[PDB]
């Protein structure tokens, strides 16, 4: 299920920045929809994700600013930035993952956490802010 | 401090063992209430 | 990023910089520049399906071990920087991705 | 008096304070000078 990302790449500062994203193959019903921005000069920084009960969660170092929304009708999952500071150049990651469980006591009483992993990914589109 | 993930105490009992010997003591419990009546446990009321 | 300069042939083992408190569930990536991320291990060893299998990882027994990952049999063109994420149970959410590793021949 | 807090806090669960960090002061050695020491506390033994 290779993703297409279709990003225009040109979006002046302190305005709208929206990112579609394409599923193709299958549909998105029980999948994890992550989405991860990398910068120039350091590593990927992950954003949140969003499946199950629609309550898409984002990084505590974003201020929550950015939206994650899932659409249905036309498969796609786009980016709605807002208040962008005109350093945020980055090549944006239009990836999934599974919710998998890790368990070290006993799970009636509460011991496991959940950990994510990223299946597959997509090429991304680089955008920029001029 | 603690080496490692951070657990809660607990002890197991087996299920059905525990069941099978708590219809023992319900059965001499009929001995001194009566034949025919219902006997039901609860848990601590209060205390320490 | 961080250096790590290494050579063909010889089997070479990488670890990450943050240190686990309590059981983990590290998860290795590969940023090809270019190309996405490729998934080589999660759950301490267990690599999906289509990545070689000579990759592997520790596995999570008797805590203390460090999570390192071993690339054996290298090639000429693994140059590219790799990416521990490190899941336990005391530090909670791992929102961040950890330090790249970059790899030279 | 104990500055009491939580071990875990965001780690893990409810936020519940089963067990406490609690550091306080104490007096090594000498007599006059107290230096910070601390230990782990249960949540059954520390009164706010
Ligand atoms: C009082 O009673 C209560 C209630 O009975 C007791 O509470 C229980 O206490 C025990 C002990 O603390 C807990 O055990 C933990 O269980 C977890 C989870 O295990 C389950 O899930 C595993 C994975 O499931 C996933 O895959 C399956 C397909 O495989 C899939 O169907 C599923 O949906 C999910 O996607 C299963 O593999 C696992 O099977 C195990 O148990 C079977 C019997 O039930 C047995 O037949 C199997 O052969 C197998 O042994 C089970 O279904 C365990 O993960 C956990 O152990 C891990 O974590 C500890 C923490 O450090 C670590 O030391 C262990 O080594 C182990 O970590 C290995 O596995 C990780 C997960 O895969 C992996 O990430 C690690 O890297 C590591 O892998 C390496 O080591 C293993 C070890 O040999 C090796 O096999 C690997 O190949 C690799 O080398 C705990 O054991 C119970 O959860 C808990 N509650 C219940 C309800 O049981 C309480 O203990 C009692 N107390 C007293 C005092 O009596
Ligand atoms: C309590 O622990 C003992 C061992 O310390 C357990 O005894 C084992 O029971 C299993 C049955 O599932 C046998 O296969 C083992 O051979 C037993 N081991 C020994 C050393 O006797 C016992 O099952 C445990 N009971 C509970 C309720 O946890
Ligand atoms: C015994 O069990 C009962 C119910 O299983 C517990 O009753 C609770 O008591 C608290 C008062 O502290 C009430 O607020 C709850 O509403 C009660 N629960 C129910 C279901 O009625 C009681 O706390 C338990 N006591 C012990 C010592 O285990
Ligand atoms: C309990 O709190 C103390 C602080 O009084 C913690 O000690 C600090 O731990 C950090 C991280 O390991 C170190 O960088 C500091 O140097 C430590 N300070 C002192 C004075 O020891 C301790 O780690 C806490 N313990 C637990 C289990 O949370
Ligand atoms: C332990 O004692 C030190 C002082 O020796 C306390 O630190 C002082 O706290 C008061 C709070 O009003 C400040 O005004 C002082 O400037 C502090 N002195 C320092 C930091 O050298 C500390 O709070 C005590 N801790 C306890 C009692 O748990
Ligand atoms: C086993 O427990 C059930 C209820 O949990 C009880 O009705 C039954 O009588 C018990 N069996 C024995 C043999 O005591
Ligand atoms: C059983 O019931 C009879 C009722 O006839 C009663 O006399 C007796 O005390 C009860 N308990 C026994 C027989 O152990």
């Amino acid at each position: 299920v290779q993703l297409q990302e279709s990003g225009p790449g040109l979006v002046k500062p302190s305005e709208t920045l929206s990112v579609t994203c394409s599923v193709s193959g299958d549909s998105m019903n029980n999948y994890y929809w992550t989405w991860i921005r990398q910068s120039p000069g350091k590593g990927l920084e992950w954003i949140g994700y969003i499946s199950d009960r629609e309550s898409a969660t984002y990084n505590p170092s974003l201020n929550s600013r950015v939206v994650i929304s899932r659409d249905t009708s036309k498969n796609q999952l786009s980016l709605k930035l807002n208040s962008v500071t005109p350093a945020d150049t980055a090549v944006y990651y239009c990836a999934t993952a599974r919710r998998g469980q890790r368990i070290y006591g006993v799970v009636s009483f509460g011991e496991f956490f959940y950990y994510y992993s990223m299946d597959v990914w997509g090429k991304g589109t680089t955008v920029t802010v001029s | 401090d603690i080496i490692g993930d951070i657990r809660q105490a607990h002890c197991n009992v087996s299920k059905a063992t525990w069941n099978e010997t708590l219809g023992k003591v319900v059965k001499q419990l009929r001995k001194h209430f009566g034949n025919n009546t219902i006997i039901r446990f609860a848990n601590s009321s209060g205390g320490d | 990023v961080r250096p790590l300069s290494v050579a063909l042939g010889e089997t070479a083992r990488i670890s990450c910089g943050r240190q686990a408190l309590g059981s983990r569930a590290v998860q290795w990536y590969q940023h090809r520049p270019g190309q996405a991320p490729i998934l080589l291990i999660y759950n301490n060893q267990d690599r999906p399906s289509g990545i070689p299998e000579r990759f592997s990882g520790t596995p999570d027994i008797n805590f203390g071990t460090r999570a390192t990952l071993t690339i054996s049999g290298v090639e000429a063109g693994d140059e590219a920087d790799y990416y521990c994420h490190m899941w336990d149970s005391r530090s909670g959410f791992s929102w961040s991705f950890g330090g790249a590793t970059r790899l030279t021949v | 008096t104990l500055q009491c807090t939580n071990v875990t806090n965001n780690i893990t669960d409810d936020m519940r304070g089963e067990l406490k960090n609690c550091s306080f002061n104490m007096t090594t050695e000498l007599r006059d000078k107290k230096q910070k020491v601390y230990s782990l506390f249960y949540r059954l033994d520390v009164v706010q």
